[PDB]
Parts: structure tokens; sequence; C-alpha cells
């Protein structure tokens, strides 16, 4: 998977990339934050969808790029999007530096899809009752984490 | 950031995946189940803790279990917007 | 058509919501049920089936409210001491309305006339009857009768709409033709109609009982055949409303006929001009807001306003007869309304909020920001400026500095703009009085009144604040953002994010519940104490006056504490010493229920159904060992249900304390 | 075209209002009507009745459809519906047709105010009147806190001669002692406290936030804005004795 | 006109009606004619302000100067004027001074639109198409045309009161 | 104890009456923490700083 070259959306201003959206209130407050989330996608017709923060837009037929101060916005963004039979978007963080970082289909494929090359983390082989007792375990590596 | 772990009841329903509005669960392929999958929690760094996870899960008790940690809160963990913890 | 109109779905309940059609598993199910009873827009079938529910049920409540006119007909026929009031309504009080001698409830009917006794009703029916021209009893029977003709009429046309209406049905969304119709021939030809039926029945009537001859040679002078009294008898020159009618001390009733008369010819001009009049700038508004749910916020909005039009203006604008005197009536009258216009405003936010999350909202929502923030910092200085002139008063006081509080022998806050609001009445410089009781004077408005109104200003702020902040957060919000996909009712999203209770529009209205029930306390307060000390009460023949609370407000009600002593606990004493004494028993004991159910209300509004689910499991274990298993398996009530009995019990033992607090001392007093 | 929409009997619905009706209605839809469109029962009618079909309704059939169909006045028109497609398109466009609230309402202005700022996606760049107009830059960017060519200390001095000559006022009048013959020098002393209470928390503002804005290149991080502050309190205290010998002397 | 299309459209009786019957426009340069409108705009403003504002003190309400006088003062503007008191006066023409040097100096308007004094024209669009907006020249016309004829109101009511009461 | 500090004088008793008020007032005040629950201030927090 390649990353694209996102933009800093402080110098990205007029962009053809941009859904024509209302614009509203509830978009990531500048002169506060500069961690921004990206989230691009191709779409085949001009459909009407809901900003996840206020305000209603409508895509291009090409290529779309909105930023967004949460992930959470560009995942419910994502959402919207793919009950629209919409694949092929992809979700970036932004760092301060400018640096991207490739979010939301990390390895190409629909986390609710099996990917070969994962491997479960945060796995534990038991029933959750299987836990031991929390006054077992105390003073140790585990103090008030069993 | 709290904790996400999946136990070995899981089922590979998908739908705690689904239910994620963070994209913290992914699907791992394995064998201790009729669909050859479970549920794993890569990125609970961005779990906010809403535990619609924990609300789709249809196993006796949950196959996933959300641990919240409210002295442990990040900026993801707490779905902060008008500011920056970076 | 009318074959599918089966009983074979009374049997099969919840069948209207495709939810439950999983059966009764669960007790959860059966609150379901009852909640989703109404709700037509989810339940099953297509869009003209919500249609045909709509009209027909409002069809069939229209039904209900004249069934309920009927009964107080009736009662006024029958049941009723309404002869007597009608000869002598100055020493009678009303009462349609008894009580049988059983358990020694015999104690509650207490002594209204020499041949009645009954329980003294305050809901100004008498009052209404006599401006309405009813007098023998034929009349109020025919009334019954008709009032139980249209109950069949709206009961059966109820019936019929659900299958006279049909998938092609459209009559409903023709908004031009029904706010034509609506407005030209009701609000402009049913004025007139009522202004026709006032001048050829009241004014032959009223101005013959006002004459002295309340027996109107019986059916000779009474029923009509008065021709030679002309229709403006007495209308004595004057304006309406500079001038009473000295008997009755009310507006005369041709002013009146004549104001429904000027009334319908203005709707009608009205809807003549609305053929060509401004618009195209409320056309979004127009488009926009077709749909059920706005239009009923708007309605609810409306009619609330209206209500609170008529709390304040059935007080001090006297316009039946014999009901200025009658101050439980009056207090009664505006306090109800007050309820009234509380209660469906919130109910307008509501279904605001439900509107934005169905149908689809308008430009305002996208600076919501600002207006919510700036309704914030308002609400925040109007109570820390408002409330806290009652805290510095109180501290002043218990200081012993009374000349550094707010009052008016102090640091005075005139009410500027009311004092140079002499526009409202226009009276000329003196009081009106019938017997011995006050008819109204001009409420001096000085510190006090100018503080208690920023208080009303601060709770309807806060109140809407509540309100608007629901309404334009409930698609999303920077803390979640795809609220609109949890619904419009939802108990939260979850412990995260820090916590998320209670983000929902119905969570929003039921915080708003309690705001406004706070805002007209203190409404219904301010009233009460402000009418008995400086308005009601006896008269010297000497031209002085002595009130019933003795001018208690201009003094007391700068401070909290002269609340909690000249009104709820000085004034407190006829209702809390009602015991065995005849008319107010009943008072006083739903003062104690009152009481119980407000605090009844805080075990559902402080605690969460974890615990309650957990007590009934250690219940159903016992249940199950004795081999009794209830198959309906037992659950704690939902968050959301939690909240709703909570707000309900709260909001009812506190409007039942208030009732019977006011009403008990008004009687007594009278 | 159509096949249901020709030779429509002017009975069932009139010639202007079914134009009216195929105007409001998209082009999209006229194949075929969706439901609960007033062209949905034109289509399921007129395929029924017509002059190959039957000819005839039984009145009460022909009553409910007279109800069904539009009176030809709840359908907008022309110039109205060019209203719509052209405010939305403002809308749409980022810019806002502006509106002022008024009672219980807002009175359209007639200016379209481009609403998006320069961020598009920035909440807090939708420029406004009030704050991205030329009149309220310019005043805010000529404050004292943001005046350009002001050493720290004249804006520290211009704050705190504003803020101490005001802060007099509302102790010398209203007060405890406003009846004394005094009267005066309490609120003086007042109001120094009260310069002197926001001076340090000013101080410790800068100590624990550190401003950077006010610091020169190459200084002790802060030490504009700690400059700024002891100004404050310097011309805070200055303010409040002019303002307590002019009440004195006049 | 060439010039004169500068101020185009926004006068006469009609809005599109160059009245000008004393040629004080010709020969003029285009900021001369923007400056003349700068004093028409300006005086019609404070002219709109100054009719309100006589209404509101001719019918009797005078608080601020009854409350300050400790007397109603009389009805006719003119008359209350004197008996204002001369704190309140000096305060006032203070007050409109330093908003006429917080205008000019500080937050000088364009010099293109000279009468920008709130400054629309930096979020304003006056150029777009739309029918529901777009009508910025209408409200235009609304401004001048109630201004002018405040200014000929105000100066009515001036006369015949320092004439005929 | 109502009668403490009123528009007659002041008795002794007028610091309980002061503390009665005061302490009806703490007791109504913490009926918002217990009834409003967080989301909703979460988002009123969210507005305040917004501003
Ligand atoms: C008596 C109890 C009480 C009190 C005092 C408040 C107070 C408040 N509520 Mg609240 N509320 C309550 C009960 C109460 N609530 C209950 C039972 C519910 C039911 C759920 C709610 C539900 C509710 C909602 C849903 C909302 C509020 C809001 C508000 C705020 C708006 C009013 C305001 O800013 O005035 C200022 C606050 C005061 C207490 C006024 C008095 C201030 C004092 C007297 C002056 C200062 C004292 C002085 C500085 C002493 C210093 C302290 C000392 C240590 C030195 C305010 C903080 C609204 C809000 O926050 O929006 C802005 C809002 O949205 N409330
Ligand atoms: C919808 C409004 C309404 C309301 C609130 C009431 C309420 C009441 N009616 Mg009533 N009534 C109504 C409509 C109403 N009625 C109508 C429309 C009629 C005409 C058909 C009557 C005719 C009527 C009579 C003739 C009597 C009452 C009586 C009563 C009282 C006792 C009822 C009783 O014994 O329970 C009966 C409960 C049931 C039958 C269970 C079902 C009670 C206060 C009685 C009363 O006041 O006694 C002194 C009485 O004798 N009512
Ligand atoms: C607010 C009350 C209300 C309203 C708006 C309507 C409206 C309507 N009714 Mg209706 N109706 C009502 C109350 C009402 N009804 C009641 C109370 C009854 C019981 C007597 C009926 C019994 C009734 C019948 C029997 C019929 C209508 C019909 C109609 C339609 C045409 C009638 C007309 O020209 O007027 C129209 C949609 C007629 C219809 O559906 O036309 C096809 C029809 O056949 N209604
Ligand atoms: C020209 C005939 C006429 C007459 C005799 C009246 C008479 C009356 N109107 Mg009225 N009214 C009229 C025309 C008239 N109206 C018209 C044309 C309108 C439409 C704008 C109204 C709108 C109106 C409202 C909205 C209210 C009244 C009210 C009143 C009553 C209070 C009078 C008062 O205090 O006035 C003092 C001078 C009185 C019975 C009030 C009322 O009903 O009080 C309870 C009230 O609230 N009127
Ligand atoms: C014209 C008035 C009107 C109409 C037509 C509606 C209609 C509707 N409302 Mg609504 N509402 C109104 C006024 C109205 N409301 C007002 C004034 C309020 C403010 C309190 C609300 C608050 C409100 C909320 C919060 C909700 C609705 C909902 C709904 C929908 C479903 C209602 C349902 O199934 O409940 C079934 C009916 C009941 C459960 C009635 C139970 C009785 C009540 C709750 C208690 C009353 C106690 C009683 C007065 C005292 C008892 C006496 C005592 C002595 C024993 C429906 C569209 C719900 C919805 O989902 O909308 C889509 C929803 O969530 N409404
Ligand atoms: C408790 C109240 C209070 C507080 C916290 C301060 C705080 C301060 N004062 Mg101060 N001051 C006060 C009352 C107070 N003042 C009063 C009542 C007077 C009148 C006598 C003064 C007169 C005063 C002078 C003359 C000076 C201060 C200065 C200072 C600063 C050292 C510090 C910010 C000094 C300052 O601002 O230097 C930076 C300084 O020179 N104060
Ligand atoms: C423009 C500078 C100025 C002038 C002309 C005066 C003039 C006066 N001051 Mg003064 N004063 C000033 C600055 C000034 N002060 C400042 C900056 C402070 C703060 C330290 C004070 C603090 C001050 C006090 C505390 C007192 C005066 C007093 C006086 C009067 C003797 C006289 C009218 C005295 C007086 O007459 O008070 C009634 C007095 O008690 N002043
Ligand atoms: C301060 C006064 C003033 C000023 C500077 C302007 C300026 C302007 N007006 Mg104008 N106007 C005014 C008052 C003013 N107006 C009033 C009160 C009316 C109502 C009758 C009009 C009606 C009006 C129309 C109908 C039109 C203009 C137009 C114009 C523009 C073209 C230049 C012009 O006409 O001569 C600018 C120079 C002057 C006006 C000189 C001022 C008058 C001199 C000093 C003599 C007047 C003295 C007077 C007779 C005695 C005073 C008392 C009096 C009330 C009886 C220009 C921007 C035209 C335009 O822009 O349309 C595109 C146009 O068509 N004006
Ligand atoms: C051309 C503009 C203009 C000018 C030069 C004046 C000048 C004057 N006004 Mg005035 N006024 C104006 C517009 C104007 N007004 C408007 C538009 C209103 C309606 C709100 C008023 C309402 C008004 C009142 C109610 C009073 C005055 C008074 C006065 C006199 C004392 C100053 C004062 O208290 O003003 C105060 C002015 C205001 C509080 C109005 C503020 C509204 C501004 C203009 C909005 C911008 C002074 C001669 C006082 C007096 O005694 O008159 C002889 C007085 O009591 N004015
Ligand atoms: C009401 C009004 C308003 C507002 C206003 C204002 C805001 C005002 C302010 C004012 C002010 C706020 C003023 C102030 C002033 C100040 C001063 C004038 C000061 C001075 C000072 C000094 C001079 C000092 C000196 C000194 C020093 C520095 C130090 C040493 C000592 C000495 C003393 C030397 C508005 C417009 C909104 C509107 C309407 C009207
Ligand atoms: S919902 Fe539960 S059982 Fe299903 S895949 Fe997720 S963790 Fe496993």
């Amino acid at each position: 998977v390649v990353a694209e070259a996102i933009p800093r959306p402080e110098d990205l201003l007029d962009s053809p990339k941009f859904p024509m959206f209302e614009g509203s209130t509830g978009g990531y407050m500048s002169r506060s934050t500069r961690e921004r989330h990206a989230i691009t996608w191709t779409a085949k017709g001009q459909a009407k969808f809901e900003m996840p923060t206020g305000g209603f837009a409508i895509m291009n037929q090409g290529e779309n790029l909105c930023y967004f101060r949460k992930k959470e916005q560009c995942i419910a963004l994502g959402k919207q999007l793919r009950k629209m039979k919409i694949e092929n978007y992809k979700i970036y963080r932004l760092k301060k530096d400018g640096t991207v970082i490739f979010m939301h289909p990390a390895d190409g494929v629909f986390p609710e899809k099996v990917n070969k090359g994962r491997v479960q983390v945060n796995g534990r082989p038991f029933t959750i009752r299987g836990n031991p007792q929390q006054s077992e375990l105390k003073f140790t590596k585990y103090q008030g984490k069993g | 950031s709290h904790a996400v772990k999946i136990y070995d009841t899981c089922i590979g329903c998908t739908l705690c995946v689904r239910a994620c509005p963070t994209d913290v669960l992914e699907m791992v392929p394995a064998s201790i189940n009729a669909a050859k999958q479970v549920a794993s929690s890569p990125r609970v760094e961005d779990c906010v803790g809403c535990k619609r996870c924990e609300t789709a899960c249809p196993t006796d008790f949950l196959s996933i279990r959300v641990y919240l940690q409210d002295n442990e809160e990040t900026q993801y963990s707490l779905g902060l917007d008008l500011v920056d913890w970076s | 058509i009318f074959r599918y109109i089966n009983t074979t779905l009374w049997a099969k309940a919840g069948h209207f919501n495709k939810a439950l059609s999983k059966g009764a598993k669960t007790t959860t199910w059966i609150w379901n049920l009852h909640d989703y009873a109404h709700d037509f827009d989810i339940q099953q079938r297509s869009t003209g089936l919500i249609a045909r529910k709509v009209f027909s049920s409002n069809l069939a409540h229209l039904s209900l409210v004249f069934f309920w006119i009927s009964g107080m007909h009736l009662h006024g026929a029958y049941l009723s001491n309404y002869d007597i009031w009608l000869k002598d309504p100055k020493s009678i009080t009303p009462s349609s309305h008894l009580a049988y001698s059983l358990i020694g409830q015999d104690i509650l009917n207490s002594y209204t006339s020499e041949y009645f006794s009954g329980i003294t009703i305050t809901s100004g029916f008498f009052q209404l009857y006599r401006s309405e021209g009813i007098i023998t009893q034929s009349q109020l029977k025919y009334a019954c009768a008709t009032s139980l003709i249209a109950t069949l009429i709206c009961l059966s046309g109820s019936y019929l709409h659900m299958q006279l209406m049909s998938k092609f049905t459209s009559f409903y969304k023709k908004f031009q033709s029904l706010s034509q119709d609506h407005l030209i021939i009701i609000f402009g030809s049913r004025s007139t109609s009522l202004s026709a039926h006032q001048i050829h029945k009241m004014l032959p009537a009223n101005p013959l009982l006002d004459s002295g001859i309340s027996k109107p040679s019986i059916l000779q002078v009474i029923s009509n055949s008065l021709s030679y009294t002309l229709a403006l008898f007495s209308t004595n020159l004057s304006s309406t409303g500079k001038l009473l009618n000295p008997s009755t001390r009310s507006v005369f009733l041709s002013q009146v006929a004549a104001h429904h008369k000027t009334t319908g010819v203005v709707f009608i001009t009205l809807g003549l001009i609305r053929f060509l009049t401004m618009y195209k700038s409320q056309f979004s508004i127009l488009t926009s807001y077709i749909d059920y749910h706005i239009v009923l916020s708007i309605n609810l909005a409306l009619i609330a306003s209206l209500s609170i039009i008529v709390a304040d203006h059935l007080t001090r604008t006297p316009i039946y007869p014999h009901k200025s005197t009658s101050y439980p009536t009056i207090l009664c009258l505006s306090i109800h309304h007050a309820w009234l216009s509380g209660f469906l405003i919130i109910g307008s936010g509501a279904h605001a909020s439900i509107f934005n999350l169905l149908g689809s909202p308008t430009s305002e929502i996208r600076h919501r920001d600002p207006i919510y923030s700036h309704l914030i910092w308002v609400c925040i200085a109007i109570g820390l400026h408002s409330f806290s002139l009652y805290c510095h008063n109180d501290t002043l006081e218990a200081l012993g500095r009374p000349e550094d509080i707010f009052h008016d022998n102090s640091i005075q806050l005139k009410a500027i703009f009311a004092k140079q609001s002499f526009l409202r009445a226009e009276l000329q410089p003196d009081i009106e009085m019938l017997d011995k009781k006050i008819i109204r004077i001009t409420q001096e408005l000085g510190t006090a009144d100018f503080i208690v109104h920023h208080i009303h200003a601060f709770t309807i702020h806060v109140t809407l604040l509540i309100l608007s902040k629901g309404v334009l957060y409930a698609r999303n919000s920077r803390f979640v953002s795809d609220k609109l996909e949890l619904g419009f009712t939802y108990p939260c999203d979850g412990p995260g994010r820090g916590g998320t209770c209670q983000i929902s529009p119905w969570d929003h209205l039921f915080s708003a519940v309690f705001w406004m029930y706070n805002c007209l306390n203190v409404v219904t307060f301010h009233y009460f104490w402000k009418m008995q000390s400086d308005v009601w009460g006896f008269v010297s023949i000497q031209k002085h006056i002595s009130h019933y609370s003795q001018g208690d407000f201009s003094v007391n009600s700068i401070t909290i504490n002269g609340w909690l002593r000249n009104l709820l606990w000085s004034e407190a004493s006829q209702v809390i010493q009602s015991y065995a004494l005849s008319s107010i028993c009943p008072y006083g004991f739903i003062f104690l229920i009152g009481h119980f159910i407000w605090a009844f209300s805080l075990m559902f509004l402080f605690s969460g159904r974890a615990y309650w689910q957990e007590l009934i499991e250690s219940i159903l274990w016992s249940h199950h060992k004795l081999k009794i298993i209830p198959h309906i398996q037992p659950r704690a009530l939902s968050i959301s249900q939690g909240r709703a009995v909570g707000f309900i019990h709260y909001t009812l033992g506190g409007i039942g304390s208030t009732w019977a607090f006011i009403i008990s001392r008004l009687l007594v007093l009278t | 075209k159509i096949a249901y929409l020709q030779d429509i009997p002017r009975t069932i619905v009139e010639k202007d209002a079914l134009e009216l009706i195929l105007k409001n209605t998209p082009k999209e839809q006229w194949e075929n009507p969706p439901e609960d469109s007033y062209l949905y029962t034109v289509k399921a009618f007129a395929e029924m009745y017509g002059p190959g079909k039957a000819t005839k309704m039984g009145w009460w059939d022909y009553y409910r459809l007279k109800m069904d169909m539009p009176d030809t006045t709840r359908l907008s028109s022309e110039r109205e519906l060019q209203e719509i497609e052209e405010y939305e398109k403002l809308m749409m466009s980022g810019k806002v047709p502006f509106a002022v609230p008024g009672p219980s309402g807002y009175f359209f202005t007639g200016f379209v105010t481009q609403w998006k700022g320069k961020e598009p996606f920035a909440g807090d760049q939708v420029i406004t009147l009030t704050e991205n107009g030329l009149f309220a830059k310019q005043f805010l960017s000529a404050l004292a806190f943001y005046r350009e060519g002001l050493k720290p200390w004249q804006r520290g001095l211009e704050i705190g001669m504003a803020h101490g000559y005001f802060l007099i006022g509302p102790f010398t009048s209203l007060g405890p002692l406003r009846n004394t013959p005094e009267a005066a020098t309490v609120g003086l002393l007042c109001g120094c406290a009260i310069v002197g209470i926001v001076s340090i928390g000013g101080l410790i503002f800068g100590s624990t936030i550190k401003p950077t804005r006010f610091d020169k290149d190459g200084d002790k991080p802060g030490a504009g804005f700690i400059e700024m502050i002891n100004w404050h309190a310097v011309g805070g205290l200055g303010g409040a004795g002019f303002a307590h010998a002019l009440i004195t002397v006049f | 006109r060439e010039a004169p299309k500068v101020l185009a459209g926004t006068g006469g009786p009609l809005p599109e009606s160059f009245w000008d019957p004393a040629g004080f426009t010709n020969n003029k340069t285009d900021e001369e004619l923007l400056f003349y409108r700068a004093a028409e705009l300006k005086h019609g403003r404070i002219a709109m302000a100054a009719v309100v504002g006589w209404f509101t003190n001719a019918s009797g309400f005078h608080y601020l100067g009854d409350l300050w006088l400790k007397k109603p003062a009389s009805d006719n503007p003119i008359e209350a004027f004197n008996q204002l008191s001369l704190l309140g006066v000096f305060q006032m023409v203070f007050f409109i001074g330093c908003l006429e040097w917080l205008t000019t100096v500080p937050c000088p308007p364009p010099k293109d639109a000279p009468w920008d004094v709130i400054g629309m024209s930096d979020v304003l669009e006056e150029d777009t198409d739309e029918n529901p907006m777009a009508e910025y020249k209408k409200i235009q016309m609304q401004e001048l045309n109630n201004s002018r004829l405040a200014m000929v109101a105000i100066i009515g009511l001036i006369v015949q009161a320092t004439t005929t009461g | 104890l109502i009668h403490g500090y009123s528009t007659l004088g002041a008795n002794d008793l007028s610091v309980q009456s002061w503390s009665f008020l005061l302490t009806h007032l703490a007791w109504a005040s913490g009926f918002m923490f217990l009834i409003s629950w967080r989301g909703y201030w979460q988002e009123l927090i969210d507005i305040i700083l917004y501003i």
C-alpha cells in the first residue's frame, strides 16, 4: 500500500478535490489544533452526503478530499460512504510536521474482512471468567490490572 | 488509552468490528471456531470507549471486553476536538 | 373497503411495530409496546397509513374533548348549585362536583348554599355559562346533548377516515387549502358567528340579569323576544376596558360581541389578503417544513404562547361576569394556562428535535455554536445577576445592613420600561370594586417586580438553552459525530470519551421539563403572592384597602427568606391546618401526597438501572427456587424509561403540591 | 414520449395543473412517479380512465379523485422554483444570504456574505461581519494587545490605565462606604486591589503558560508577557489614581 | 457619463435616474464623486437617527435628561436641548468625536467605497447572480432614498420648530 | 428560625436562618449533578470552549 501525499490543510486552500460542502462552525478548530485527519475517496456520481461536522455536501465525480479534526469523524464519513457502495476510501492522520500516517484500511483490506498476515493482538486464550483474581496479583506487575 | 481484550469465546461475528466508530478492531485468521477467524484490537489507542463492540457481541458473555481507564485518558480516548494534545 | 377493519389484531398486541413481533420475551416488551403506541412514523406499512392514523387520532381526541365538555355540562345541569349561583353569585361558591358519603368522604363536601353541599369548583364554568346566557336547566341539558352528539360524530368520523383515506389521499398535504379554509371559515366566519350568538342571546339576556330581573319574567323576556333593547344598549360611550360593568365587574358583553365581529372581519380580510402578500422570504421555511413533526412543533409552540397570553389576559382584563371577584377561579384560570403553556412549549422543542432527526434541518444549524454559546453566556449573566440580587439582599439583611440591599427603601432598581408602560389599560387614576372585593387595581411595579421579572427571564432563557441545544445538536456534535444514526431517543453512546450520558434530544427534553417546571413555579408564586399582596382583598368604606397578604410582597419578596417565610410558610397555614375542615381536607391530603410523589421520583432520578436489574435477579432466584418462573422475564426499566418515570413523578408531585397549596388558601380566604 | 401523460382527460386533471405538476416534479420521476406523489396518482388513474378506457366513474370515486389531485394552488410556480434552485446553489457554494435575527425570526438583508473561510474545513474561519469585516479586523488589530510597533510595556500601560480608571467607579459608588464623606479613597483602594489581583493572576499565567508572542528574539521565554503584566499593574495604579483625582478635584 | 458610472443606478426617483439638475457631478473626478456619496450617506444615516431621536424625544421619552435634570424636560426637542445639563451635551459631543476618530484614522473605510464604515466589502459579494440574495443594490436604494427623505424631513422639523413652533 | 432576619430586625438566630437557606441551596444544587448526566454538559463545555 502506498500512502498518498496529503498536504497540510492550511497549505491546500482552494483545491479541486474538495467536495462542494456548505461549511459550518463544526469544522476543525484552527488556531488551537494542528493534528488533522484527512479522508480521500473516488466516487462515480455527485451524490449528496452529510458532513460529520454539520452541513451537507456533494461529492465530485472524480477524486474527493476532506479534512477533519478527529479520526472518529473520518470513520463516520467512511461508513456513510460505504453505505453508498463507495469502497477505496483511505483515511490519513496528518501530524503537525505534515507527516502522513495511513490509518483506516491499514493493510488495504477493511477490518471486517479477514486478511492474511494479521495476528490477534490483545488476545486472551480463555473465557472472560478465566482472568486471575485481582487480590492474587497485589504489588506484582499486575497490581490493579488482573 | 483503554484496554480492549478479545477472548477465545469469539466466533468471528465481525459485528464488533463493524460497530467500532474509530477502527480499533479487526478480523484475524484463527482456528478456534467454525468461522476460522477471531477479532483483534491492534489500535486501542484510538478506542474512545463507547462499548458499542460489547453491545454487538452475541456470545453468552462478551468475547470482547473493554476496560475503562480514566486516569489513563489520552486525546484520542477522550475524543478531543477543540483542543490538540500534540 | 371496511372489510379489512377486523378485530384479529386486538388480541395480537404489539402488531403495529415490527420490533415487537418477536413476542413478549421480557418485561421491556410491555414498556416498548406502550412507548411505540402513538409513534405512527415508525410503525408498519406505507406513508398513507401514517396520514390516516394521524388524522383519525386527531378526530378521536376531538371526540374525547367533546365528551369532557358534555360531562362538564351534565354536571352543571344535574349535579350543581348553578341556580342559586345565578341568583346570587357573590354569596355562593360555584360547585358542580359532589362526593359520595363513603369512608367518611362526606367530609369533603362543604357548605356552598343552604340547599347544596359539594366541592367548590374553580374551573370558571359557571361564569362561562352566565356569559353564555344559560339560565334554565333545559339549556344545560341541550348543551350536554349537543356535546354528546358531537362526541359520537367525531368518533364515527375517526372510525370512517381510517378507510375513507387511501394510498392516493392528499388533502392533508394541501397546505394552501388548509390555511385558507381554516383562516377564513373558522377564524373569520366562526368569530362572526359567535358575535351573532352574543348579539342575539347574551345582550338580550345578560343586560336583563344585570337590570336586576333575575326573574326576566321567566321565559316571557329571557326567551329572546326582546327586540326593543337595542344591541348597544349600555355601551355608555367610553372605551372598551376603560369602564367596566359596575354590576358584574367585567367588560360589557356588547363590546365583546363587537370585538368578535371585528376580529372575524379582520380574519376574513387577511384570508383575502393572503392571495397577494409578502412572501418569497419564508419560502425556504415553506418548502422545508412540510412534515408532521415540524408542523406539530410549530403548532405546539403557537398554542402554548396563546395559552400564556390567555393566562395573563384572563385575570386583569375581566371578560367574564362575576369572575374577577371569584378569586380562586381567577387564580386557577391564570395558573392552569401557565402550566399548559410551559408543557406545550416543551413539546414544541421535542418535536423540533424529532423533525431535525427525521427531516433535514435549515441554515441556522450551521452556526449553532455561536447561537447556543451566546445563549449560554446570557443565561449565565442573568442567573448570576437576577438571583444574586436576592442572595445579596438576603446576606446583607442577615448581616443587619438593610440600607445596602436592593429594595424600594434602599438601593432601588426601578422598572423603567414597565413604569413607562402605562400604555396598557391606561385606566383612570383609581380602582374598581364590586362587593367588598377588589375587581382590579393597577399593580404598582417596584424593585421586587423588577427582580422577579428578571428571574422569569433567566429561567425562560435557560429552558430555551436546553431546548435549542437539543434541537441544534441532534444530528451530530463535536462529541459524537454520528448522533443521527443513534435515532431520536437513546440513553447514551457509552461511557467512552469521558462519558456520553444524556446526549440525545430526548434527554435534552428530559432536562428541559425540569427547567420549565422550575421556570413557571416561580411564575405561579410571583402571581400568587403579588395578586394577594397588591390587588386582591377586602375594602374599607373610607377608600382604604386591606389586601389578603397585607402588602407583604414589596417588603418581603426582595429576599429568599421572604419567599420562604411569607409565602411558603405563612400562606401554607391554610393547607397544612386543613384536616377535618370540610372543604379543604382533600387539599391537605393531596399536599401530603404531592410531597410523597415528588420525593418518590428521586428514586428513579438518582439511580441507574443496573442496580435494580441485579436486585431483580436476586429476587428472581427466590422465585425460581419455588418453581415460580415468569416467562416474561423480569427486566428493570430501560434508562430512558427510568428518566421518563422520574421526570413525570417529579413534575406531578410538585404540581400537586402547589395546586393544593394555592387552592386551599384561596378557598379559605374567600 | 411518456404514455400516460398523453390525451389525459381534462376531467381527471386540467392542462395547466398537469403542466405545473410536471414542472414541479423532477424530470427523472415522470416515467415512474415514486409513491405519494401527485404524479403517482395521475399515472395510477390516467391508465384506468381515458378515451380508450373506462370513461365514467361513480360520483364518490370521482369526488375522492378530485381530492387527491392538486388544486392548482398548492404547487410552486416557476419563480418559486427558481428561488429554491438558486438558494440551494448559494448555500452549497459556501455563500449565505445574509439574515439578521429579529422578533422571533430574521430579516433577510439582501447580501451575499461569503461564508466558508480560506480553510473551508476549518470551523473557526467561517468569516462573519463582526470578526472578519474590515472595521472589525482593523479594530481588533489596533487594540493595545495587538497594535503594531508597541513595546510590551506600552501595551501593559495602556491596558492598565483603562482598567484602573474604570475599576474605581463600581466601588466608590454603590459600595459599602458609598455615603461616607470620603467614599472615594475606599473606591481607590478597592480598585487598586482589583488591579493587583488581576496582575498577580497575569503573573501566574506568564509563569505557567509562558506566552512567547511578545518576547523579542533571544530572550527568556515569557519575558514580554511578564513585562506587559507588570506595566499593566503600574497603569492600573495610575488610572485608578487619575480617576480618584478627577473625582476629588471635580 | 464615465465617472458618474461609479455611483450609477443608485439615485433618482427610479433607481437608475442620475438626477443632478445642477451639473454638480459632471467634470468631477471619480474619487470626488465617491467622496460626494460618502458625504451623502453620512448625512442621511445621521438624519435617519436624527428623525428617530426627534420623535422619541418629542413624544415624552427623555429618560436620561429627565433623570439627570430631576424634572421632565420639555417635549420640544430644541428646547429640551437647552434644559439638558451641560455635562450631558459635552459627553455627547465627545462620544461622537471618538466614533468619528475611530472610523477615520484607526479603522479607515476603503478608498474605492468610502462609505463602508462597517466594512462589508471584505465579506460581501455584491457581484453574484442569485435572486434570494445579491439584492444588495436594492437595499442600497432603500438606504439612500430613506436617508434623503430623512435629510429634508429633519430640516423641516428644525425650521418649523425654530419659526412656527 | 424564619423570623430570624426579616424586615423587622434580626435575632441571634440570623446565622441559623442564613445557613438554613444556604444549605437548602447546597442540597438543591447537587440535584443537577445527580439528575443531569455527563454528555449534555460535555457538549456544553465544548460550546463554551469554542467561545
Ligand atoms: C438550586 C440548585 C441549582 C443551581 C444553583 C443551578 C445552577 C445552574 N444551572 Mg442547574 N439544575 C438543577 C439545579 C440547580 N442548577 C437541577 C436540579 C437540574 C435538573 C437536572 C438542573 C439542570 C440544569 C441544566 C440542564 C442546565 C442548568 C444550568 C445551570 C446554570 C445556569 C444558571 C447560571 O449560570 O447561574 C449562575 C449560577 C448560580 C448558582 C447563580 C448564583 C450564583 C451565586 C449566588 C453568585 C456567586 C457566589 C459567589 C461568587 C461566592 C463565591 C464562592 C465562594 C467559594 C467564594 C447554573 C450554573 C444551565 C447551564 O449551565 O447553562 C448555562 C443548563 O444547561 N441546570
Ligand atoms: C398535540 C400534542 C402532542 C402530540 C400529537 C404528540 C405526539 C407524539 N409524541 Mg409527544 N409530546 C408532547 C405533545 C404531543 N406529542 C408534549 C407536550 C411533550 C412534552 C412533555 C411531548 C414529549 C414527547 C417525547 C419526549 C416523546 C414524544 C413522542 C411522541 C410520538 C409518540 C408518542 C407515543 O407513542 O407515546 C405514547 C403515549 C404515552 C406513553 C402516554 C403515557 C402517559 C404520560 C407519559 C404520563 C402522563 C401522566 C398523567 C398526565 C398524570 C396521571 C394522573 C395521575 C393522578 C395518576 C408522537 C408523534 C415520542 C417519540 O418517539 O416521538 C417520535 C418521544 O420520545 N413526545
Ligand atoms: C448632504 C447633502 C447631499 C449630498 C452631498 C448628496 C450627494 C449626492 N446626491 Mg443627493 N440628495 C440629498 C442630499 C445630498 N445628496 C437629498 C436631501 C435629496 C432629496 C431631495 C437627494 C436626492 C438625490 C437624487 C434624487 C439623486 C442624488 C444624487 C446624488 C449624487 C450626485 C451628486 C449630486 O447630486 O450633487 C452632490 C452635491 C450636492 C447635493 C450639494 C448639496 C446641495 C447644495 C449645497 C445646495 C442645497 C442647499 C439647499 C437648497 C438649502 C438647504 C435647505 C434645504 C433642505 C431646503 C451625490 C452622491 C444622484 C445620484 O447619485 O443618483 C445616481 C441622484 O439621482 N441625490
Ligand atoms: C457605554 C458605551 C459604550 C462603551 C464605552 C466604553 C467601553 C467606555 C470605556 C471608557 C474607558 C475605560 C475609559 C478609560 C479612560 C482611562 C484613562 C483616561 C486613564 C488615564 C490614566 C492616566 C492618565 C494615568 C497616568 C499615570 C500613570 C500612567 C502611572 C503613574 C501615575 C499617573 C497618574 C501619572 C459603547 C461604545 C459600547 C456603546 C454605548 C456607549
Ligand atoms: S462481536 Fe464478539 S463474537 Fe463476534 S467477532 Fe466480535 S468479539 Fe467475536
